[PDB]
């Protein structure tokens, strides 16, 4: 469901930033998406928000 | 298969400390293995920089080597040993067991 | 194969598709650490406990313990112009972004 | 050089207990004591020959 080759770039860029670090146990689920944007529904698996 | 903590017994007869170490014979200091490749999911608490050669080594594995599964916390054990002046010693030394791992 | 040493790793952020966000710099030298971890670690950086017992194993049979690994021990941090999420214009410190040292743990 | 089959367990002594981890001099005499025997043998696996 993770994209590597689509989302390596894009989701690294959230992770540095200290986004898309909280766990669903959720407070960053919905500053993770604003930065992913249009990549969330490709590479929300890769960070298992969704 | 990823970055996780494995076991790893330590008997001290086996690396000939039993001539100075009285008490404990061994004990479980565990160890850091696997895989460390995008994502470095959070559990790994990657530093910015292994996040970056991370996202490099996946671009081209070929000209950026991977980060590496270490250990990020470890706790202390207690030791009954002898020192080298022969003085009898109960110390507790730190950084002897693995408690997470983590790529960096 | 040298042992556990810092090498030299340049980063290009266009390279990496982080120029549609990141304004300034777009390149800086983050360093690596790569290397042989065997016995003697190098007793002056100090290693950790585990890493010198876990050495010694490796050392007393290879083919049962796997060896301590080059890794950074010490990373300072550069200064980033960026546009974050919400499009506001941002300079930030960013922490852990160069190597200054390396060791094997 | 370091002999490394013969002084591997006694020089990982020394450095577990904190000694043999300075550079030249201070700890360079309490690092000759734990080494006892071997420190011909083995000095140069810490660089403390002098
Ligand atoms: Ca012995
Ligand atoms: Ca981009
Ligand atoms: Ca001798």
């Amino acid at each position: 469901g993770c994209n590597k080759a689509l989302c390596a770039s894009d989701v690294s860029k959230c992770l540095i930033q200290e986004l898309c670090q909280c766990r669903p146990g959720c407070s960053c689920c919905k500053e993770c998406m604003l930065c992913l944007g249009a990549l969330w529904d490709e590479c929300c698996d890769c960070v298992g928000m969704c | 298969a990823r970055c996780s903590r494995k076991a790893l017994h330590v008997n001290f007869k086996d690396m000939g400390w039993d001539d100075w170490i009285i008490a404990p014979l061994e004990y479980e200091a565990f160890h850091c293995e696997g895989l460390c490749e995008f994502p470095l999911r959070s559990h790994l608490e990657p530093t910015n920089h292994a996040v970056i050669q991370t996202l490099m080594n996946s671009m081209d594995p070929e000209s950026t080597p991977p980060t590496c599964c270490v250990p990020t916390r470890l706790s202390p054990i207690s030791i009954l040993f002898i020192d080298s002046a022969n003085n009898v010693v109960y110390k507790q030394y730190e950084d002897m067991v693995v408690e997470s791992c983590g790529c960096r």
